[PDB]
């Protein structure tokens, strides 16, 4: 965030955590009760699907 | 209940047609294989008849079983596709109004039609908050710190990337969820002073409800409200289409 | 100059957030749309821009 | 504290920067910047009324940056009304015991300071609340007609999951909350609680 | 068609203001020299 | 003035992420240097409309 | 899920995206993105803004 | 140091600035700057362990600027209670030997404070920690009957 | 199934905190003229 | 040319005639890739080509010629900014960078 010219390091984390996590905690998905995540697959237009 | 017809759950809370969000949800069921699941009873229909009307019974939901259609390009869905619009500038809600004076009557013919829906979205309550500039210039804050101090606390807010394990991701900044639940900690939240004397949010904030619809929809450049159901069992559904088309004229 | 920042100081989209927004605490039900600065609708307004 | 000075270094007399700092840690001021519009809603609801307090002033909880509160609570001293031009905002001083030595000298920490605690609260879960009109709180609440009707009122300040709500309901009121879909104004409903 | 609700009971509420107050030393006095001249020790 | 890292991150992938779901697809081959320079070829089923 | 949600989106979605036939994906999940957690009041315990 | 006036150059009684700055080199002062709640933590740490022996005045050690640990380490010297506004600074002094006058006073070189810590309850090698998913370590580890059963831990600082 | 395997225990140790900060004389005092003209050497 | 700029110091060097296109070919070489699918990193890979090469090379009765198209790491000059001083001195970091 910045210091003094002292140096005395005010941080990032120097005040509030941080940690990895989804982009939104939006969604959820479960498969069967547990716990999961898919993808929506669509069908470019004009292919056989097969 | 039905474990014997089904083999699996794909089920998926936050998304969903017809609008994301929490209130907002859906499910992908496999079920076993015909040969498995003989008879009708364990054919689909009849399967989402059932879990139809069981889930009648469920309670804060519209709860809807389908198979699909037969292009499955055009719908998620069988059943049929209709359009209510707003031709008058009648306003949004004439066009939700006069629409429920359709799912209304069309309640009344079961014997032609079930599970009719909207398939579009209702007015919810926004919260407003306003701010006073002049008192936060006053106080000698600056608005954009509010803007800051704001949409990220309270929605998070995107920055920059990074990179995790060879490729990029987002760096987000936000709130912890116990910190921005509630219009309470609005004012729990803080700016610091051009002096750079530290300022309660709430001193010059001020906010109230208000509506929105958490959607707004549209047909060929017209407010549209889409309706969907199906024709009742036995029923084909130009009947049911043309019932409609009956009951769209009053 | 003094005239243009501002006008486009409060004149503008402020985005938000939500109440009840995700992540939530466990016990919430209370989620919603925060609603925030907008621009301006009408001249008088913009005679209040400031 | 430190020394500003080191030996040998010239000084005036009562000159700017003192030389080095004495301290007396064993008791402690916590400043609490308070919203200034807040505070009027707490004489004026305490007034309101109601509100309440515990007879006295004034016991300060601290709850320390750890997300802990501080070992023990502390005494708000008292407020001054001053409204601070540039936080806009009265602050509470509670001189605050540190026979720790764990406090210092600013934090400046969370400070959670005990307030009217109101006698009786209508607190509605903020699922049942809908607001309608604009803004304003409807209780579905349905009498033992069973039959809902939603009953305006004006939600108070969001607290918890629920709406303290100052207004148009009572005790004993049913909410109804749920059922968003099966109730329709006016229906008839069976209750579940 | 059943529904849930739940019945009155406020009474009991608490309020209070959290927030975080700003501590400070309980008597300061910087020692600011009575007297001109070099420090000697 | 970039290496081929700094390049690489702030932008090849950058573009590699937005690349998806385009028509006869065979492959792509990307090139990052220390020149400040980029180079992303997408190999497309022969007959694929240029 | 979260685990899983992003080993997803990064190993999978892109190539499944590019994948011949597909058009559009959807993912259930989200990409890990850094989650920077806010505490106000030790902000303000260190007099500081978002 | 420098002459802060030159010659002739008029002076005014115990005026604002120095005429110049004298300066040792024995025991020098670096400024060793703390975090409000580490202080804190440490503090209420020394509810557990510490364990600071005690000879409870700690060493400190130094990486100097080429990024060479100053050659021996140096006397934590006392503790500050002063936080400042914009920081959290716990700042204390560590004084510390200067006989190659290698110290130079006023740069900006950090340190480290080694405080006597009994808390020897855990450690672990790399290998055995699994990174990701991250924030979580897990390590593969002997079940009672030599099943292997992993177990959630936390991996923060890591020891060499 | 046969791997290295270190069995853990409690392990002793010293490390800590390792901080930032800056240095100073001691030792840092000034010169100032405490009798007021003209600089004559 | 190609046996005589061998003679040459530093200097990955040939001639060459393109084929009747870059694509057919009647019987020639071939065109391989390594893949980080775990982001193993670009060091990981050369000491996994690099252990293909080596691998690679001791089949030179069914393997010929085969080299990695790209190109190996190299010193570079990396300052590590102490951020503390330069902001302990007031100096600001995009001009620092800028001035870069």
């Amino acid at each position: 965030l910045k210091v003094n010219q002292d140096g005395s390091r005010v941080l990032l984390r120097d005040v509030a955590k941080i940690e990895l996590g989804g982009e939104n905690y939006d969604i959820i998905a479960e498969f069967n009760g547990q716990p999961a995540s898919g993808l929506g697959i669509k069908l470019a237009t004009g292919a056989n699907a097969l | 209940k039905e474990k014997n017809n089904v083999e699996s759950v794909f089920a998926v809370n936050g998304f969903g047609f017809a609008g994301r969000g929490q209130n907002t949800g859906i499910a992908f069921v496999s079920l076993k294989d015909w040969a498995d699941r003989p008879g009708e009873e364990n054919k689909v229909e009849a399967i989402t008849m059932r879990a139809t009307r069981a889930f009648s019974q469920i309670k804060d939901a519209m709860v809807f079983a389908f198979n699909l259609p037969a292009i499955v390009e055009l719908g998620t869905a069988t059943g049929f596709d209709f359009e209510l619009i707003d031709q008058a500038g009648l306003g949004h809600e004439k066009l939700t109004q006069a629409r429920n004076q359709l799912l209304a009557e069309a309640a009344k013919h079961p014997d032609m039609l079930t599970s009719v829906r909207p398939n579009g979205l209702e007015d919810t309550p926004q919260f407003k908050i306003d701010i006073d500039q002049e008192k936060a210039q006053a106080l000698g804050v600056s608005i954009n710190d509010i803007n800051t101090t704001l949409g990220a606390a309270w929605g998070g807010s995107y920055v920059n990337d990074f990179i995790d394990r060879g490729r990029v991701k987002k760096v987000y900044v936000m709130s912890e969820a116990k910190y921005r639940m509630l219009p309470d900690d609005i004012g729990d939240w803080y700016v610091r002073a051009a002096d750079g004397q530290m300022v309660p949010f709430s001193a010059f904030s001020s906010s109230r409800w208000e509506y929105g619809s958490p959607r707004l929809e549209r047909y060929n450049g017209l407010p549209s409200m889409e309706i969907l159901g199906q024709a009742a069992p036995g029923k084909s559904t130009g009947e049911a289409m043309e019932l409609m088309e009956q009951l769209a004229s009053k | 100059v003094d005239v243009i920042t501002a006008i486009k100081a409060q004149n503008a989209q402020v985005a938000a957030g939500q109440l009840g927004g995700t992540p939530p605490v466990k016990g919430q039900q209370l989620n919603a749309s925060i609603i925030a600065q907008t621009r301006l609708t009408s001249t008088e307004e913009f005679g209040k821009i400031l | 504290g430190k020394s500003n000075v080191t030996e040998g270094a010239l000084v005036q007399n009562g000159q700017a920067t003192a030389l080095a700092t004495v301290q007396q840690l064993d008791p402690i001021y916590v400043d609490v910047t308070q919203s200034s519009n807040d505070m009027m809603r707490l004489k004026q609801e305490l007034a309101n009324g109601t509100l309440k307090q515990e007879n006295g002033k004034a016991k300060v909880s601290l709850i320390t940056s750890d997300g802990i509160k501080f070992p023990q609570d502390g005494t708000l001293e008292f407020s001054d009304v001053t409204v601070d031009q540039t936080t806009g905002s009265i602050t509470l001083r509670a001189i605050f015991p540190n026979p720790d030595h764990t406090m210092m000298p600013g934090m400046f920490v969370r400070a959670r300071l005990e307030e009217g605690l109101n006698p009786n609260a209508i607190l509605v879960p903020q699922q049942g609340v809908t607001r309608t009109p604009r803004g304003d709180a409807t209780v579905l609440v349905v009498g033992a007609d069973d039959k809902v009707e939603t009953r305006p009122i004006v939600a108070s300040q969001a607290i918890g999951d629920k709406w303290l709500v100052t207004e148009g309901l009572k005790a004993g009121d049913r909410v109804v909350i749920s059922g968003l879909q099966k109730v329709r104004p006016g229906v008839q409903v069976k209750a579940q609680e | 068609p059943a529904v849930g609700v739940v019945t009155v009971k406020t009474e009991p509420l608490q309020i209070t203001t959290e927030l975080p107050g700003r501590t400070s030393a309980y008597r300061i006095a910087e020692v600011r020299p009575q007297v001109s001249g070099i420090i000697l020790k | 003035g970039a290496d081929a890292k700094t390049v690489q991150d702030t932008v090849t992938q950058v573009i590699e992420q937005n690349m998806n779901g385009i028509d006869n697809l065979m492959y792509m081959s990307s090139n990052s240097d220390s020149t400040g320079t980029v180079q992303i070829t997408l190999t497309f089923e022969s007959g694929t409309d240029a | 899920q979260e685990d899983i949600s992003d080993y997803v989106a990064a190993n999978m979605k892109d190539a499944i995206s590019r994948t011949s036939g597909v058009g559009d994906v959807q993912l259930f999940g989200s990409q890990y993105a850094m989650r920077i957690w806010m505490n106000p009041n030790e902000l303000n315990k260190f007099q500081l803004t978002p």
